[PDB]
């Protein structure tokens, strides 16, 4: 498992 | 290979989705706690799962989210 | 005292929802579990909370499915 | 707690 950021746009 | 997904995730702010990559799927979930509304309470959560395709690097996978509310996943050509 | 709740609850079939009389509030929890969609999978979950007024027998409320998907909560005026 | 049937309609 590899976490993905959820980048503010 | 590449990944390219948009998703209407308005009722949530970033803090409140989670993306992440296990095994051969990017998987979504999204949770918010009870809140308060015009007549009563709502908490609401849900889990999206999408297949990842071969030729694609699992780190190569970014997600991003608009001030419209929209969530996009994308791992670029490779 | 009366009660009276409308709620959207399209992506549920009755047996997918629970109403229930906990305390002095009535609780509507749905919930489904993975199912296909046009992109991937997609499960999803919500709990609300409607406060039941005082005047209202909690054994008076009734709830019930339109083939449209409104959920309709109901406890007749005492 | 009471349960409150989802009457199919």
């Amino acid at each position: 498992e590899i976490p993905v950021p959820v980048q503010p746009s | 290979g590449h990944f390219s997904v948009l998703l209407d995730v308005k009722h949530f702010s970033p803090e409140e989705i989670a993306v992440k990559v296990v095994g051969e799927h990017v998987e979504v979930h999204a949770r918010h706690e009870e809140r308060p509304d015009e007549h009563g309470f709502v908490a609401r959560e849900f889990h999206r799962r999408y297949r990842l395709p071969p030729g694609v690097d699992p780190a190569a996978v970014t997600s991003a989210l608009s001030p419209e509310g929209v969530l996009s996943i994308q791992a670029a050509p490779a």
